[PDB]
C-alpha cells in the first residue's frame, strides 16, 4: 500500500 | 435541589437521545454516565458529554415546575422514560441525593451526582459565524466521513478538516492511504480558515442533523466548534494540529482520463473483491481502449475476473488498488458515471463524479 | 468430473442461503456438496450433525457430476450477480468455472467422495403444516439449556402422543411446552433434538401451509418440505417429564393484560441486580406489586390491577425468564397459576392451554 | 434461583 504523504 | 417537573414522554424521548450520544462505550468517570439535567427560566436542558464534546437538548415547560439542577444515569433514565406507556406524563423531583421518576402507579428511585460536579465544556468565544442547510452539512459530512482515519497515531487524522473560502465550505478527510474533498456553497462571504473536528465529533454532528426547514448555525473559535440546530447544541473541542494540504496530495498531471457507469464499476469490484486476499483486499486494474479488466486472486489461486465497457483512448496500462478504498469512494458518490484520472500504476488516482466536481476522491494504488 | 449446469440467479440464491445455515474444524465442512442427475441439482451443507438439502430444477442443458465448493464464496459470487443473470458451472480440474455475463470465477474445490453423509431407517412417520411445526418450535425454544453439562437439556424434546404432536424444552430453572393435534394417529415416542439442529429447522420453515414430512428414525430425525430436506442426529439421552414440574393443586390464581404485565416487568427490570435480574412480587386484594432494587440502592416500584383469587403471597424472580415467557405468549390475557414462594408458578394464555410456561422462582 | 427439578 502505497502513502499519498 | 429544587428542581421539579413534569413532561410528556414524547417531549423527552428525542432530546434524552441526541444527548446520550456522545456516552460510551468503556467508562471512566461515573458522572461521565449521567446526564446533566437544569431547570430555569421555563426551560428544561440535558446535557451529556464525553470531556471531549458535549450535546445539549432544551425543552420547554409548559406545566408547573420549580428551577434547580442534578445529574442522573442516562441509560436508566432514558429505559424508564421509554418504558413507560405512549402519553403518560413523567413527574421529576429531588429528594436528598435520590431523583424520584414517576407516571401513573410506576415509580423509581435514581441515584444522582451533584450538577456542581457535572464536566461541562468551559467557556469560549465565537470568532467565525454563518449558518447554512442542514443538508450541505449532511452531505458535506457524508461525502467524506468515510476517509478518515481511525485510531491512527496521527492524531490529526482521526477527524475532519472543515475549512471555509470564499463562499464555500469545505471538508477533507484523509488517512494517508485515501483523501475525500468536498466543497459546497454558503452563499455567504467567509474569512479563510480550518479547523480539525475529531471524528467521533464529525459523526454525532451528523446524527443531529435529522429536521425540516430549520437552518444549521455554525460557530468556530480558535479551540472549539458549535452547531446549533432547533433546540439542539452540539459542542466539540478541536484537534490541535496541523492537517494535510489537499491542494498538494491531488494528481498533478494525469493523462489518462477513464470514464464508466458508477453502478456497474461498484458491483465489478464487489464481485472481484470475493476472490481477493482477506487481509489485504489487493484487486488489478487492465485500461486498454474503450475496455476495463478486474482481476483478484488469493492464496487458495482461485481468481476473479471483470470485463466492463468503458470511454477510454489513453495508453493502456495496469494498477493495483485496496478494493475496499475503491468501493467506498463509488458507494460514497450516489451517481450515474464516475470519472477516473490516472498517469502510471506508482501514481495516486483521482476519482470524481463524471457530472460534477464539488467532490474528488484520491486513492493511493497497491504494488502488484 | 463431468459436472455441468446452467440456472438462473433467482433459483440459486434461496437453496444456497437454506444449505449453508448449519455452515459456522474441518475444511470440507466449510463447503457446499453439489450433485446433478436425473435433471436436478442437489445442494447439501453440514455440520456433521445435521445437513440441509436443497433440489433444483434444471430445465437447461446439463451433464450428471458432483464436486464440493466454498460456500460463502459461491454464495457471494451468485448474490453479487445483476438480477436475473444466467449462471453457468462447469469443472476444470480440481477448480470449478462459474461464468456469468463478462464475469467468470474459479473456485478450488475438495473431492464430493470426501463429503460426509448423514443412511438410516425411519420408525415413525406423519404428515403436518410447516407452520405449524415452526410455531412448535418458536413457542418452547426459547427455555432449551446452553452448553449446560446435562447434555440433553441442550435441546428439545419432540413427543407424540395420541394424535398431538408436542414440543418441551427446560434448562433447570424454566419449562416451555406446546401441543398441537395433528388428526393423525401416532405411537407414543418422544426423541431430542440438539438445539443447533433445533434452531436451524426453526429458521428454515416459513409461515406457509406447505405440507411437512417428519420423518424420526432410532438415532436421526428428517423433515422434508418442498424443496428442502433438513436432517439431524439426535441426542441421545433421557429428558424429564413436564408432567412432573407442573404445579399440581395451584391454589392461586392471577389473571392480567400480557402487555400491560410485560411492560409493568420491563419497567422494573431497570433497577434490578444486573447480575441476578431479582424482582419482588407482592399480590394481595386485586392487586400486584412489583419491586426491584440493585447495588445501587435505586428502587422501582409498579403498580397492577390484576383479577387475584387465592391468599396474598410474596415471590420473588429472574425477571428475564418472566419476560421471557411474556414476550413468547403474544396474546390478549395471561393466567398464572401459583402456590407458594418456593414452589414452580405456571403461566399461560388465559385463552388457550395449547402452550404452558413453567418458572421456578428465587429466593430474594 | 431454586431449582426447577
Amino acid at each position: 500500500q502505497a502513502d499519498l504523504f | 435541589s429544587h428542581m421539579k417537573f413534569t413532561v410528556e414522554r414524547e417531549h423527552l424521548l428525542k432530546p434524552l437521545q441526541q444527548v446520550s450520544g456522545p456516552l460510551g462505550g468503556r467508562p471512566t468517570l461515573p458522572i461521565l454516565g449521567n446526564l446533566l439535567l437544569q431547570v430555569a427560566d421555563g426551560t428544561l436542558s440535558l446535557t451529556g458529554t464525553d470531556l471531549e464534546m458535549e450535546m445539549v437538548a432544551r425543552v420547554a415547560l409548559v406545566q408547573p415546575h420549580e428551577p434547580g439542577a442534578t445529574t442522573v444515569p442516562a441509560r436508566k433514565f432514558f429505559d424508564i422514560c421509554r418504558g413507560l406507556p405512549e402519553g403518560a406524563e413523567i413527574a421529576v423531583q429531588l429528594e436528598g441525593e435520590r431523583m424520584l421518576v414517576r407516571s401513573g402507579r410506576s415509580r423509581f428511585s435514581l441515584s444522582t451526582l451533584p450538577a456542581a460536579d457535572f464536566p461541562n465544556l468551559d467557556d469560549w468565544q465565537s470568532e467565525v459565524e454563518f449558518t447554512l442547510p442542514q443538508a450541505t452539512m449532511k452531505r458535506l459530512i457524508e461525502a467524506t466521513q468515510f476517509s478518515m482515519a481511525h485510531q491512527d497515531v496521527r492524531y490529526y487524522l482521526n477527524g475532519m478538516l472543515f475549512e471555509t473560502e470564499g463562499e464555500e465550505l469545505r471538508t477533507v478527510a484523509t488517512d494517508g492511504h485515501r483523501l475525500a474533498v468536498c466543497s459546497m456553497p454558503i452563499g455567504q462571504s467567509l474569512p479563510s480558515h480550518s479547523v480539525i473536528v475529531p471524528r467521533k465529533g464529525v459523526i454525532e454532528l451528523m446524527r443531529m442533523l435529522d429536521g425540516g426547514d430549520n437552518p444549521l448555525r455554525v460557530q468556530i473559535g480558535s479551540n472549539n466548534i458549535r452547531a446549533h440546530v432547533g433546540d439542539f447544541i452540539f459542542t466539540s473541542k478541536l484537534v490541535d494540529g496541523r492537517f494535510p494540504d489537499y491542494r498538494r496530495v491531488l494528481p498533478k498531471n494525469p493523462d489518462k482520463h477513464l470514464e464508466a457507469g458508477c453502478d456497474l464499476l461498484k458491483q465489478a469490484f464487489a464481485r472481484a473483491a470475493i476472490l481477493s486476499n482477506e487481509k489485504f483486499r489487493g484487486v488489478r486494474l487492465y485500461v486498454s481502449e474503450n475496455q476495463l479488466k478486474i482481476t483478484a486472486n488469493n492464496p487458495e489461486q482461485e481468481e476473479a475476473e471483470e470485463i466492463l465497457d468503458v470511454t477510454y483512448s489513453g495508453a493502456e496500462m495496469e494498477i493495483g488498488f485496496n478494493v475496499s478504498y475503491v468501493l467506498d469512494v463509488l458507494n460514497a458518490l450516489k451517481c450515474e458515471n464516475v470519472r477516473m484520472m490516472l498517469t502510471d500504476s506508482v501514481s495516486s488516482v483521482q476519482i470524481e463524479d463524471a457530472a460534477s466536481q464539488s467532490a474528488a476522491y484520491v486513492v493511493m494504488p497497491m504494488r502488484l
